[PDB]
């Protein structure tokens, strides 16, 4: 199937507290596998993937010269859209990047991207074609110029099709094994008293890779889509996820509800009910 | 013009009274990155309180995870305290047992 | 590969 190399990147200013902070974070198939952090003592690229640790020095040395360079390039920035936006020295600001390639199973880039935020708005993105530029405002102009000028979409796109393209397939080589892990939700229904006579049905789906997944209700074969409350996905913190769906029923029926639990680990959606202790 | 974080609080495991777990303090949605984020203790801050490294989505906004030790008991109460300047006062979210 | 990044 599809693959994936991006790289997000930040840089916040901090006036009075010292140089701005430069991020940058890669990620295959949406999973960390670099990161390089100006406020280490001695800054550097490093692995966040145990397959990673293959590079060998050469690459840490020319990734991590890459960083040193667009930190400092960065802090320019900075200061070039203070000028750009009429804005005082004394406030923090932020620009962040978005940058990488999608490549179908065929090998083939399916989508290429180059997105830019300055204070968490768009600020300027790479069309689609991978040759022109939308600026989102006045000020995106100014630095559209200077690209189209520079021929800087050539460049970019070059490492889109080419650079990026050929340095996923090398990470995919070392770590597909490992990326190709997935874990399938498990899943129970607990039961909770609310006023009068209902009560609270809540399907949890626990231990789960990728985050994507569904839960419904359903009483007899109709899913209940209102009424039905839910939580955002979010992480046990060992590298699964966590959700529930939450129905109120009448006291006494809880057994005329299923929840369906769906998952790309899933061969079949999971079936569940309501079973009180054994 | 800045966004206001979100704020899940909640076990690792399934928490069993008596029996050591993680609880999670989950932060999303936020923008300028700079936050604050305690974790407390029937009122007291946490001492040991970790802090996953900060990341940001698709839409901008910064997530982060904060969790600790603890070993809940039938009485205990845990909350997530975060301070951002999209909001006037710091924001205290309660654990719910059973969410 | 980082893209080396051009400026605004």
């Amino acid at each position: 199937g599809p693959h994936s190399l991006r790289y997000f990147v930040t840089a916040v200013s901090r006036p009075g507290l010292g140089e701005p902070r430069f991020i940058s974070v890669g990620y295959v198939d949406n999973t960390e596998f670099v990161r390089f952090d100006s406020d280490a003592e001695n800054p550097r690229y490093e692995p966040r993937a145990r397959w990673m640790e293959q590079e060998g020095p050469e690459y840490w040395e020319r990734e991590t010269q890459k960083a040193k360079g667009n930190e400092q390039s960065f802090r320019v920035d900075l200061r070039t859209l203070l000028g750009y936006y009429n804005q005082s020295k004394g406030g923090s600001h932020t620009i962040q990047v978005i940058s990488g390639c999608e490549v179908g199973s065929d090998g083939r880039l399916l989508r290429g991207y180059q997105q830019y935020a300055y204070d968490g708005c768009d600020y300027i993105a790479l069309n689609e074609d991978l040759k022109t530029w939308t600026a989102a405002d006045m000020a995106a102009l100014i630095t559209k110029h200077k690209w189209e000028q520079a021929g800087e979409a050539e460049r970019l796109r070059a490492y889109l099709e080419g650079t990026c393209v050929e340095w996923l397939r090398r990470y995919l080589k070392n770590g597909n094994a490992t990326l190709l892990r997935t874990d399938s939700p498990k899943a129970h229904v607990t039961h909770h008293s609310r006023p009068e006579d209902k009560v609270t049905l809540r399907c949890w789906a626990l231990g789960f890779y990728p985050a994507d997944i569904t839960l419904t209700w359903q009483l007899n074969g109709e899913e209940l889509i209102q009424d039905m409350e839910l939580v955002e996905t979010r992480p046990a913190g060992d590298g699964t996820f966590q959700k529930w769906a939450s129905v109120v029923v009448p006291l006494g029926k809880e057994q005329y509800y299923t929840c369906h639990v769906y998952h790309q680990g899933l061969p079949e959606p999971l079936t569940l009910r309501w079973e009180p202790p054994p | 013009i800045q966004k206001t974080p979100q704020i899940q609080v909640y076990s690792r495991h399934p928490p069993e009274n008596g029996k050591p777990n993680i609880l999670n303090c989950y932060v999303t949605q936020f923008h300028p990155p700079h936050i604050e984020i305690q974790m407390l203790k029937n009122g007291k801050k946490i001492p040991k309180v970790e802090m996953s490294d900060m990341s940001f989505s698709k839409d901008w906004s910064f997530y982060i995870l904060a969790h600790t030790e603890f070993t809940p008991t039938e009485t205990d109460t845990y909350a997530c305290r975060v301070k951002h300047d999209s909001m006037a006062e710091p924001k205290t979210v309660y654990w719910d047992r059973d969410m | 590969s980082q893209y080396y990044y051009n400026s605004l």
